[PDB]
């Protein structure tokens, strides 16, 4: 188990080193790509019943 | 109209009493002997003195009742002491009917709002079996064609109840529509008893005969179904066409009929001999799991009461009328509720209480 | 003690990262997208309904022409559906009728599926003679496939419930990287957009993010109380959503290393099976153990709509990649297109 | 003429179903079966009475045909795989009777409760082989090993008035091989609304009538499923 | 993160009596089935007690009635074993573990080799 | 008196059924004079008070059973059941198809 | 004369029929007193 040990010991300084953005920053980006691509989603806007290949 | 149908009905026996009373001359010991005579509407035989004769009513009036008898007595035949002439007691054939007759209209008015409610909650049931593709299954398909057979069944007599029943001038007329409606009557009536059968095989040879059953070809139940009852049908409509050819042929005299009721009556005797084994199969069953004595034969009659509707067991338990005025009184209300709530009780039991169909429908809704 | 010793540095470490994601805690996604509109009731209809299959669907994939999806049945069977004339285009008789994943290539030739035979079976669409015949069998996992997804035509990455991912070249049919570091049954995965990193969700309350030419685990997620039956990347490959058995949907965020946004509800006491994103990612589509799918506001993690068509489980749900329809599979046998 | 593809879409779409109510016909005559047990417990013993992920049994009693299927080479963790059998006919549990000296009747007691009380394996009825008969006779008959020490309430049990013994065998056998079952059937009867039920049968690991066990319970399976889908019991 | 970490143990006399506490993070306490196992040297894991949500139904392994009492305070998010009367056959490493899932009657893989919802345990000697 | 009542519509009765000899035999030829008796009796009865039927009334319809109807006889009348020897053959015979028709539905019903 | 129960609603229908008159009025009983035969 010593062995499995240090592996786990040695994964977690590989991830303790890690840059990371405030969540503010990183929650900015995820609500802007959602308004930048609004449109091109159908399942949101209105779908036309000439344009839906499934009517 | 039936006044002089009457008449000649009673000039017609008149002839064949006089035939036969020139004949048959014995009058051979067994003491003194009140002496043959022809009454106004019966030929009485000879007989001895002492002995209350007795004949069924004759048909010559709509009053007399043929299932009551007529009496008269010898000593010399009876006298009635009002006017000292000789008297035949004909009060027994008319002192029912008008009490019968009262009887009559509300078994005819519990006909057609029986057959009107089954006719409406069967078009729904059919329409949920037809509609729902989930609740699709070998069960389902024999229960359509189940319930196609008590609309059939059900507008036929509605047709039958509303437009022959009260017209006189139809069926002193006697056209070939009144045959044709009677033969596709006794068709769908046939073909409604025997798809109690059908019903009746799958469920056994479900739970009984071949538990592994992975799924038939109902080619054979459509042919016993629909296609048998054409035999007896047919083999009574060219029967009743050369011997018995009343007008619009609703009489039931004959013994003609049971060309078509005999089959019928085979096969539901055949759907109680099911149950049996059904019923034999489910308490079995239950015996297995260690039940109460409660549980065990509440669940018992719970079981045996929803297969009645279907299976059609009510016309196997009660299959002859009694004699009786008062008991066969409560007889005709008991088996005509049943015979015309049948197609209501069997969409309620297997249609809109069945969970399948009400988790199904609460889903979709 | 060296093994105690080894433990309690495991602690600090852990008390080192989870002290620098705080520190990156500033604000909640609920206090930035506070002010967005609404999406409102998301009302879709059940526009197809696919009814070959014999047993339950277990699994789905759609085409990246998002007119053509396969679908795994555990009677055995492989479909391929044309969803536009609800055609069946193949029918794929699988030698294991416990399939429990299957998947679409992009190129669209060839179609995977694997199961509890610990095997993923590679099937040629466009053979010469005409009908699919298997091409390749990858048998180096030793627990049942839970999920496959192609690279390209010659690379495809499966998860396994021996807690290892790996990587298979399917010419040769040996595995080139395997992923290990799980220690429970990983569920599901999700490739990047990019590809070159994808995420996995595993039975122990854990997701990893790995890097599929290094073969190492960048980032690890913690957050949820039960396993992680599914995982979805977001549209730009920089947060995904996982669905666990604590009935609650989250959304991680991969460059600040900790969860953003939960989606739960105190009536929802049943385990999310499925999960999807739309086109643009503003809504979370995911299926429940309580028959029907539901449709979250990504961004204000309040249910915008319910899919309840499904008469048993759904155990499978995707997305077109035009973003037209939305397919889902459940247990009730049939595989239902919404729009 | 975009109609010659849609055609030629509607004849390969034929030539498909045509074929899928074939395998249909051939999906629900077959009987699937989940041969469940642990290690030690003469599971393997069975199949060979009648790596790889899960191994296929293939046989068929009086024309009906089952596939039964041994889950191998996967882990211990089953809360994930035992999913994939919800519908299948039966859930076959071996159990090792004489392995109650460790505790492995406590571990299969457990095992059988998360069966039993599974949300997805609500609707499975479980066959139930109380394996070892044989081993569990001589372990008993001896003083050495008391299943008083590992279960308590045994001070106290007495042998059921239905119990049927076997010809010429002890009662010290009888009153243990009953009381092993209760355990089981304790767990059987606290839940369950008549949707699933148990079978226990005392099983040797080289019976010729196991497969005859297992064809009469799946028989009886199959006949309350259909009297429940006409809602008679 | 869910993590369960046991306080306690130690060495006993025989006849002598032992609580053990296990304090639960990570989870929602109250909505989980909670377990005691225990490994023996040179064993493998054996199921000990278990405590419902509430607390009302609770069940024991055959080898510890009358001696070890099992107890769950929700509001402190802690799980108790009294040990009593303890035996040399009581020398193990308790662990204390989780239900897989919440708000199910099932609970499965408790006793696993490698199982993630259960801590590193606690050692308890019972000798002179 | 009422011989006098009885021998008027008996001349009746002959003249109307006198020159149609041959038809004496048919019924349907010959009801509408036999029907014009009876009525001649009841009525002329009625009206001395004497009552129907009477003596002298059942003395002259034997007269004309005895002088009219010669050696005649009808076969059967209209509305009448087969002979029961056919009757129940013709009711059994469909009964009997039954069963094998059931058979067939339980033991040939499996598909392929 | 048909006595079972499948009889039953012809045996309504032959009795209304035959006896009422159309299913309207009541026309008087027949005359079965000392006058009558
Ligand atoms: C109302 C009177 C004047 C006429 C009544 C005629 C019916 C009694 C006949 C005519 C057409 C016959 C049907 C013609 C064809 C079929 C299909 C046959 O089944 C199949 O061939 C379908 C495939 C299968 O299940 O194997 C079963 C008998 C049935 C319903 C027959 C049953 C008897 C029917 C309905
Ligand atoms: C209206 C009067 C003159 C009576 C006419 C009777 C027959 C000419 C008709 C009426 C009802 C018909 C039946 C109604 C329904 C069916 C079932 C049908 O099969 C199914 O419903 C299969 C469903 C499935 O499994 O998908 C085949 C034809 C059949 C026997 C029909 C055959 C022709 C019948 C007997
Ligand atoms: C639940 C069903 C009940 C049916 C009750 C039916 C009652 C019918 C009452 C009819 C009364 C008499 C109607 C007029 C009869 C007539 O003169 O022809
Ligand atoms: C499809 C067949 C339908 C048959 C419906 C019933 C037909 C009845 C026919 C009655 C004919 C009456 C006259 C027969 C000849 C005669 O006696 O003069
Ligand atoms: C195998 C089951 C056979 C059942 C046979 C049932 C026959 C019923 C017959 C009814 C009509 C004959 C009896 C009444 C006769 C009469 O009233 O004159
Ligand atoms: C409308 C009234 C219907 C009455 C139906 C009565 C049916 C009685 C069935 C009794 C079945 C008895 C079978 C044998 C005994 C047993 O179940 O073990
Ligand atoms: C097994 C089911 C049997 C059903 C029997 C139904 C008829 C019972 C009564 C039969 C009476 C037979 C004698 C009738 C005499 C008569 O009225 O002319
Ligand atoms: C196989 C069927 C077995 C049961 C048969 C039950 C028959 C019941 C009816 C028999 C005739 C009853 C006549 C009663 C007459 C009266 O009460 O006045
Ligand atoms: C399920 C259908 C049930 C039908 C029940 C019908 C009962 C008819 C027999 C009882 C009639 C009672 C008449 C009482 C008359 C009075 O008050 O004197
Ligand atoms: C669904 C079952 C319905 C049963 C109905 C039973 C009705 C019994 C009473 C019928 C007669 C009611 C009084 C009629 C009086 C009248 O003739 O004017
Ligand atoms: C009937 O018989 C009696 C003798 O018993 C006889 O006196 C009488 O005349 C007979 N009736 C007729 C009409 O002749
Ligand atoms: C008339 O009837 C009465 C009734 O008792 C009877 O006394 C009398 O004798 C009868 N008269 C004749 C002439 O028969
Ligand atoms: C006629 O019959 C009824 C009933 O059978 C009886 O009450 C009555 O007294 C009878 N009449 C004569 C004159 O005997």
């Amino acid at each position: 188990s010593i062995a499995q040990a240090r592996k786990l010991v040695e994964q977690l300084k590989m991830e303790a080193n890690i840059d990371r953005i405030k969540v503010s920053k990183a929650a900015a980006d995820l609500m802007a790509y959602c308004e930048a691509h609004a449109k091109e989603d159908p399942l949101l806007t209105p779908v036309p019943a000439s344009e839906n290949p499934f009517r | 109209f039936l006044y002089v149908v009457g008449r000649k009905k009673m000039m017609d026996a008149q002839y064949k009493c006089y035939d036969r009373m020139q004949q048959l001359p014995a009058y051979q010991g067994e003491g003194p002997y009140c002496n043959r005579t022809w009454d106004g509407w019966l030929c009485w035989d000879d007989t001895p003195a002492g002995v209350l004769s007795y004949q069924f009513c004759p048909d010559y009036f709509p009053d007399f009742d043929p299932s009551e008898k007529v009496t008269k007595y010898c000593d010399v035949w009876f006298k009635h002491p009002e006017n000292n002439r000789t008297w035949s007691n004909y009060t027994m054939c008319n002192a029912f009917t008008p009490e019968k007759l009262k009887n009559a209209y509300v078994l005819y008015y519990l006909a057609i709002v029986g057959h009107s409610l089954s006719i409406f909650t069967l078009v729904i049931s059919l329409g949920i079996f037809v509609f729902f593709r989930s609740l699709g299954c070998q069960r389902v398909t024999l229960h359509k064609n189940m319930f196609l057979t008590y609309i059939l069944n059900s507008m036929i007599i509605i047709i039958h109840l509303v437009e022959v029943v009260p017209n006189g001038e139809l069926v002193r007329r006697d056209p070939v529509s009144c045959k044709i409606l009677h033969f596709f009557h006794q068709y769908m009536m046939a073909c409604n008893y025997f798809w109690m059968l059908c019903e009746g095989i799958y469920l056994h040879t479900l739970i009984v005969v071949a538990v592994f059953t992975e799924k038939q070809r109902l080619r054979w139940y459509y042919l016993l179904g629909w296609g048998f009852p054409l035999v007896p049908t047919t083999i009574h409509a060219i029967t009743r066409a050369v011997y018995f050819n009343d007008n619009c042929w609703l009489s039931v005299e004959t013994h003609l009929l049971y060309i078509i009721h005999g089959p019928v009556m085979a096969a539901l005797v055949v759907n109680f001999f099911f149950l049996l084994n059904i019923v034999r199969v489910l308490v079995t069953k239950m015996r297995e799991t260690h039940e109460a004595e409660s549980h065990m034969y509440l669940k018992a009659v719970k079981a045996t009461m929803i297969l009645v509707p279907l299976l059609g067991i009510q016309f196997v338990v009660f299959p002859w009328r009694p004699s009786n005025k008062m008991l066969g009184k409560i007889y005709d209300y008991v088996m005509h509720s049943l015979i015309h709530f049948q197609g209501f009780f069997v969409a309620t039991i297997y249609c809109f209480c069945n969970n399948e169909v009400q988790t199904t429908v609460k889903r979709q809704w | 003690s060296e093994l105690d010793q080894l433990r309690q540095e495991a602690e600090q470490l852990k008390n080192q990262i989870r002290d620098a994601r705080k520190a990156c805690a500033d604000a909640t996604l609920s206090q930035i997208t506070n002010n967005i509109d609404p999406v409102g009731r998301i009302q879709m209809r059940t526009r197809r309904t696919l009814r070959g299959h014999l047993a339950k669907i277990y699994a789905m994939h759609w085409g990246t022409d998002s007119r053509l999806l396969v679908s795994a049945s555990q009677d055995g069977k492989l479909i391929i559906w044309d969803s536009y004339t609800t055609n069946k285009v193949h029918a794929i008789p699988l030698r294991s009728s416990w399939v429990m994943t299957c998947a679409y290539a992009p190129s669209g030739n060839y179609v995977a599926c694997g199961g509890l035979d610990n095997i993923c079976s590679i099937y040629n669409l466009k053979t010469r003679e005409g009908n699919v015949r298997v091409s390749r069998e990858l048998a180096g996992h030793t627990g049942y496939l839970s999920c496959c997804r192609f690279l390209d035509d010659n690379q495809i990455v499966t998860s396994s419930g021996d807690t290892t991912c790996a990587l298979w070249d399917i010419e040769t049919g040996q595995q080139t990287t395997t992923f290990t570091g799980h220690t429970g049954d990983v569920m599901s995965l999700s490739l990047a957009p990019d590809t070159r990193l994808f995420v996995s969700g595993a039975c122990d309350a854990s997701a990893k993010l790995w890097d599929v030419r290094e073969g190492m685990c960048r980032q690890t997620f913690t957050g949820h109380e039960s396993d992680i039956n599914a995982i979805c990347f977001f549209p730009n490959g920089n947060a995904f959503a996982t669905g666990s058995d604590d009935a609650t949907c989250r959304l991680f965020d991969l460059r600040a290393d900790q969860e953003l946004m939960t989606y739960s509800h105190d009536n929802i006491i049943c385990g999310i099976t499925s999960v999807s994103f739309s086109k643009s990612g503003r809504l979370l589509l995911a299926g429940y153990d309580d028959f029907n799918c539901n449709v979250w506001d990504a961004l204000k993690a309040d249910r915008a709509g319910v899919l309840a068509g499904h008469d048993n489980r759904v155990s499978c749900l995707g997305v077109t990649d035009d973003g037209m329809a939305v397919a889902t599979g459940s247990w009730d046998s049939f595989l239902k297109i919404w729009n | 003429d975009q109609r010659n593809e849609e055609k030629a879409q509607r004849e390969a779409n034929k030539k498909i179903e045509k074929q899928l109510q074939k395998d249909k016909q051939v999906y629900r005559a077959t009987h699937r079966l989940l041969l469940l047990g642990a290690g030690e417990s003469g599971k393997n013993t069975i199949v060979k009475q009648m790596t790889s992920g899960i191994f296929e049994t293939k046989f068929q009693v009086d024309k009906v045909n089952f596939h039964m299927f041994d889950v191998g080479a996967q882990r211990d963790e089953r809360r994930k795989w035992i999913q994939c059998f919800n519908d299948v006919t039966a859930i076959i549990f071996v159990v090792a009777s004489s392995s109650y000296n460790t505790n492995r009747l406590q571990a299969a007691l457990k095992l059988f409760d998360s069966i039993w009380n599974n949300k997805w394996l609500r609707d499975t009825s479980v066959i139930l082989f109380l394996n070892k008969q044989d081993l569990l006779a001589e372990k008993v008959l001896a003083g050495k090993s008391k299943i008083e020490d590992y279960f308590p309430e045994f001070a106290r049990y007495t042998t059921p008035e239905d119990a049927t013994p076997e010809p010429g065998e002890d009662p010290r056998v009888t009153r243990a091989k009953y009381f092993i079952r209760d355990e089981f059937l304790r767990i059987s009867t606290a839940s369950g609304d008549g949707r699933h039920y148990c079978y226990p049968h005392f099983t040797c690991a080289v019976d010729t009538e196991n497969i005859r066990r297992v064809f009469n319970d799946c028989r009886d399976i199959i006949q309350r499923m259909h009297l429940r889908q006409y809602e008679l019991l | 993160q869910v993590q369960l970490q046991e306080s306690g143990g130690g060495l006993v006399q025989p006849g002598g009596s032992l609580r053990l506490s296990c304090a639960a993070s990570g989870f929602t306490f109250s909505n989980y089935k909670m377990n005691w196992v225990r490994q023996a040297p040179g064993k493998g894991l054996e199921w000990v007690s278990d405590i419902s949500q509430s607390g009302a139904s609770i069940s024991y392994t055959g080898s510890v009635k009358g001696r070890f009492t099992i107890s769950r305070d929700n509001a402190k998010n802690t799980l108790y074993l009294q040990m009593n009367s303890l035996k040399p056959e009581d020398t193990a490493v308790y662990y204390c573990a989780r239900c897989p899932a919440p708000f199910t009657r099932d609970c499965f893989d408790v006793t696993s080799t490698t199982y993630a919802y259960r801590g590193q345990g606690t050692q308890v000697t019972v000798s002179s | 008196n009422y011989e006098t009542a009885v021998q008027f519509c008996w001349n009746h009765y002959k003249d109307q059924m006198d020159p149609i000899e041959k038809d004496w035999c048919d019924w349907a030829m010959i009801s509408r004079p036999y029907s014009t008796l009876r009525d001649c009796l009841e009525h002329f009865a009625e009206l001395f008070d004497l009552g129907f039927p009477n003596p002298l009334a059942e003395r002259i319809i034997f007269e004309t059973h005895q002088i009219h109807f010669a050696n005649c006889s009808l076969v059967q009348p209209t509305f009448s059941d087969p002979p029961e020897d056919v009757l129940l053959a013709m009711i059994i015979a469909p009964i009997c198809l039954i069963p094998f028709l059931i058979t067939l539905v339980v033991w040939r019903s499996k598909d392929s | 004369k048909c006595n079972t129960a499948t009889c039953a609603t012809q045996r309504l229908a032959n009795f209304l029929v035959r006896s009422s008159n159309n299913l309207g009025p009541v026309l008087p009983p027949t005359n079965v007193g000392s006058n009558t035969y």
